[PDB]
């Protein structure tokens, strides 16, 4: 249902040719949506704290137990006006590389 | 005449992550049985009251004993399946970790494969007998789905 | 201010993706357009690059236009094509070797001392060419086609050169036609247009001059090049009956590896099935004469390249999709009698009054008594014999050696288990289905063993294994193979439905 | 050609607080089994309702058994360990009070090693059987950190 | 000279790192900083052995990442990626802004060392090696004052062993050892080549390290005399800490 303006690959609004700006209808902007979100990392938002992806005090810190970033990110991945529920979530960790990968879901 | 030797059978197991080209077993033990199983009961019944009979179906694995000589490579494989921890990597869904495969080979050609299933229970250190010893390590399976092809 | 993107990097992407490794059963076409070079096979993911590749007027672009907008009853898309050239007539040799998008007329600055080689029957030189007016690249391809024709060795005497926008390349066409090669060197000179302009530079394509060939010839070459494709057809204007019966006799060379699709009036039938009766791997459909072709053929390749072989219950049916795009053939019974026992395909119509519904209906395919007729089988056989070689050859490649004893013969059979149980995953295997007696008969008499039909009919499948010896015609030596035998019940799908009803 | 036998092998036992450096195991008692164990069964399984099989994980130990001649000096230090009380001495954080590691060589040379475990239990006084001979004392372990090390 | 003694920590500017890092490639155990001129030092070169006292062995979860530590006192070097690139390509140290807005927050970049491709190039795995190296030869030698005399046989070796277990417990349970990593063919490879013994590897995988003890008999070089001398093997996995995060999304 929801909407919102077209960005590229970085974070700037994106024109076409035509020189206008496009209001992506649902699905893409719930997939433009999710990436921003789980971009965002906590503490930055004014008007509202605690909310983001503890990065700093999760994963790149040395951690015990590793559940509670999981439990940020799931978390970030909703909050989005359009996700129902989670499907998957790996968190590899290989090497040096934290692999994150994740399915959503939407009513659309 | 029919001819019921046991000697030159072989077995050949393979792991699903452990070990994915798997190994083979030649050295089995001789104080203890090599090859054991338990009876498999697929099938009830219970009785009604008038008298009569009624048959149903159920639900039953299989269990498979081995046992090999102590401190052969054969045993030491064995130790590795066994000490390999399912909590560790990932699966397909609804596949099972470790879906280890067994294939056993009689001596007159017949032969039987046996999927979907994993070890259970072994020993850990060498037992040592009052005559000297070492006893003959035992370990036990189980699998959920089997075979027959006894025409060679 | 340094990039969050090299400490955090997310691809995002919109859903439905299902990375796939392993044969990809996709459509190929063969063309006779002049743009596509004879020896290379190329593969496009979207339309929008088929659309960048050639362009809106051809008819290339409304065939994958049809063949992407397609969908299953789950929910997937062929999600590739496949396109290879066909030459019908003599070709003079030609060379083309650019992709990227190099053409920003640079050629400015560069009117001293032009220096490009070309290598072919004589070595030859070209004499500075003036470039630094740069007006157009049109007008900087006809001063090098003057610089050419300044020459007097024949195949450049009369040569050509040509530019295309959507796609950026620069292409040289000799004169004499179905003989000769040229070849093209950089040099030492730092001022040359060969290293700037895309041919002698890297992955460049060179052509050989060459007669024109039989379309079953190109079909071998192209597969010869590449054979990850299914169910290939042939575009543009209809064959003749004698060349598709060559084509057809080719396929049926293949054991049962592709699919062959062909488009033909209602009016022709009676010919082709006599000629390309039996034959089988091909696929015969009725298209309409009145109305345009709308591209019907392509519906058996659509279906196939739909499906995916890893989730379970993948066995499909052809006998009732429906294609709004497509138009209605034939809506008589006694004209669809006629066409079944010519053993056709086509569209049906039924209704059309209130509400309209047809659908493709005969998925069955010509061939002998003996092989497989209808469709699902013949895709479920293809996927299973890839499956089979994959896993025998991953055997050989990473076991140091295979006894020729009973432990290699089980090493196999081990290997060969994780394919049987994703075949029974499938659907390709089933399992209940009666057996009558001379199908007993049959089973007994093709393999040595009584009692294996029970387990066909329990389990639903039987295999063997048994090595022997045997000697090799290229060497006097002799070697050892491996002999396996393996009967299954094939899949079956729902086509008719009897009903009974009573009171009491 | 195999060799099987359990001549010359020993045993080092450290405590951590009764033995801070620990004794040795040389004299086995005859008519019992020297040196023992149960099996270690550290798989489970359940059954659905379909018809399907399904493994887990679940905790196991693991049990020791060793017997010694009585009267022997290796029988009182077993006896000092026995008699020492938990509730006694100090403590710290997770390491089961008066944690005792076990090592022991097998003649060819294959070494294994177990911690995280204490004496569980054994007699207290001798015995006299009708034949007017002493039995072999008998002590039982527990360990639940197998460190998997059998090298040559 | 010494091995995995210590930490050589020095302060260059980023115009000097050209031709310093040729003279000192290689020579493990030394670290690279970069040093402002414009503004005062404030002592950047002392952030590694900061962090390194500050950190404490005999509570769990002790190896730590040094690549994200905020020192709010310090001053800002570089904040463009090329110059970044050039200077990871010199192997060197510095503090980076990444955000230069609103909020300001930067980091130490990088905790590599240089040195050769043998040795460890990251800071925790050489802080670890210098802990686990002290606590080996401490137990060692608390095993020589209280004993008697150890035995050139299979017992005396049994007990050295059990002596040095402890220590291997308090370094799993102290995070230097890492379980569960996967291994490549060329590192199996590497494996049964240190050690003769092949299926090492399968130790080294699940708990992390394998051990080997071994006596033996030799001379010394100041007497005559022959001594038995003992001598054993180590091998584990290097811990990690993470450095880049990659992730995937797929709507459905």
């Amino acid at each position: 249902s929801t909407s919102t303006i077209r960005t590229g690959t970085n974070n700037d609004i994106l024109l076409d040719d035509n020189g206008n700006m496009v209001i992506l209808r649902d699905v893409e902007a719930c997939a433009q949506d999710v990436r921003a979100a789980m971009l965002m990392r906590t503490g930055e938002n004014i008007f509202d704290v605690n909310s983001g992806v503890g990065y700093f005090e999760y994963i790149f810190s040395p951690q015990k137990s590793y559940d509670d970033a999981r439990k940020s990110i799931a978390d970030a991945i909703l909050s989005s006006p359009d996700v129902t529920g989670i499907e998957q979530l790996d968190i590899d960790i290989t090497g040096e590389v934290f692999g994150v990968d994740a399915k959503v879901i939407t009513i659309h | 005449m029919i001819n019921v030797s046991g000697f030159g059978t072989g077995i050949v197991i393979v792991s699903a992550s452990s070990f994915p080209m798997g190994f083979s077993l030649s050295k089995f033990a001789d104080d203890e049985s090599p090859i054991s199983s338990k009876e498999l009961e697929p099938f009830g019944y219970e009785m009604l009251y008038d008298g009569g009979l009624f048959a149903f179906d159920k639900a039953a694995p299989l269990e498979v004993s081995v046992s090999v000589i102590a401190g052969s490579e054969d045993d030491i494989n064995l130790r590795i399946l066994l000490n390999s921890k399912k909590g560790s990597f990932r699966f397909l869904p609804g596949i099972i970790p470790d879906m280890t495969t067994l294939v056993a080979t009689l001596p007159d050609g017949g032969r039987t494969v046996l999927s979907n299933g994993t070890i259970l229970k072994g020993p850990a250190i060498d037992t040592i007998q009052n005559t000297g010893r070492r006893k003959g390590n035992t370990y036990t399976f189980v699998f959920g789905s089997y075979l027959g092809a006894q025409t060679a | 201010m340094i990039s969050q993107s090299r400490y955090i990097r997310i691809i995002s992407g919109v859903g439905a993706a299902a990375p796939v490794a392993g044969r990809k059963l996709i459509l190929r076409v063969m063309t006779t357009n002049n743009v596509i070079p004879p020896g290379i096979v190329i593969e496009f993911d979207n339309a929008n690059a088929v659309l960048s590749y050639f362009g809106a007027q051809s008819e290339e672009y409304q065939r994958a236009a049809a063949y992407f907008k397609f969908i299953s009853k789950s929910v997937n898309s062929p999600s590739s094509i496949s396109f290879a050239r066909w030459v019908n007539t003599a070709i003079a040799p030609m060379v083309v070797g650019d992709n990227l998008p190099k053409t920003i007329a640079d050629f400015a600055g560069f009117s001293a001392g032009v220096l490009t080689i070309m290598v072919g029957a004589a070595e030859q030189n070209i004499t500075a060419i003036d470039t630094s007016a740069a007006t157009s690249m049109d007008n900087v391809a006809s001063i090098i086609q003057t610089e050419i024709r300044k020459n007097a060795d024949p195949q450049l005497a009369q040569a050509t050169v040509t530019w295309n926008q959507n796609t950026n390349q620069f292409t040289l066409v000799g004169a004499t036609i179905g003989t000769g090669v040229l070849a093209v060197a950089k040099s030492a000179d730092p001022q040359d247009m060969s290293t700037a302009l895309g041919w002698s530079t890297s992955n460049v394509v060179n052509v050989a001059g060459q007669s024109a060939d039989l379309p079953d010839a190109a079909v071998a070459k192209s597969t010869n090049v590449s054979n990850n494709f299914g169910s290939f057809l042939f575009a543009g204007a209809p064959l003749d009956n004698d060349q598709i019966k060559a084509v057809s006799a080719w396929n049926a060379a293949q054991n049962n590896q592709f699919i062959y699709t062909v488009a033909t009036s209602l009016a022709n039938l009676g010919t082709l099935f006599t000629l390309v009766n039996g034959n089988a791997g091909t696929a015969l459909n009725v298209l309409s004469a009145t109305a345009a072709n709308d591209f019907v053929e392509q519906c058996p390749s659509e279906i196939l390249a739909a499906t995916n072989y890893d989730e379970p219950g993948a066995s499909q049916n052809y006998m009732y999709y429906q294609f709004p795009g497509r138009n209605i053939t034939v809506s008589d019974d006694t004209v669809a009698n006629t066409v079944d026992k010519s053993r056709g395909n086509y569209i049906g119509v039924t209704q059309a009054n209130g509400q309209q519904l047809a659908f493709y209906q005969r998925g069955i395919l010509c061939g002998g008594p003996t092989d497989a007729v209808d469709m699902n089988v013949y895709a479920n056989e293809i996927w299973l014999k890839s499956a089979i070689a994959q896993a025998l050859l991953d055997l050989f490649l990473n076991v140091n050696a295979v006894p020729a004893s009973s432990t290699g013969e089980a090493m196999t059979l081990a290997v060969l288990q994780p394919v049987l149980d994703k075949a029974t995953a499938n659907g390709t295997f089933t399992y209940g289905k009666e057996i009558s007696a001379v199908q007993q008969q049959y089973i007994t008499q093709v393999t040595g063993d009584r009692r294996a039909w029970r387990q066909v009919q329990t389990l639903g499948y039987w295999i063997n294994i048994t090595f022997s010896s045997y000697t090799n015609s290229n060497t006097g030596l002799t070697e050892w193979k491996a002999n396996y035998t393996l009967i299954y019940s094939k899949g079956d799908a729902i086509r008719f439905v009897e009903g009974s009803d009573v009171m009491i």
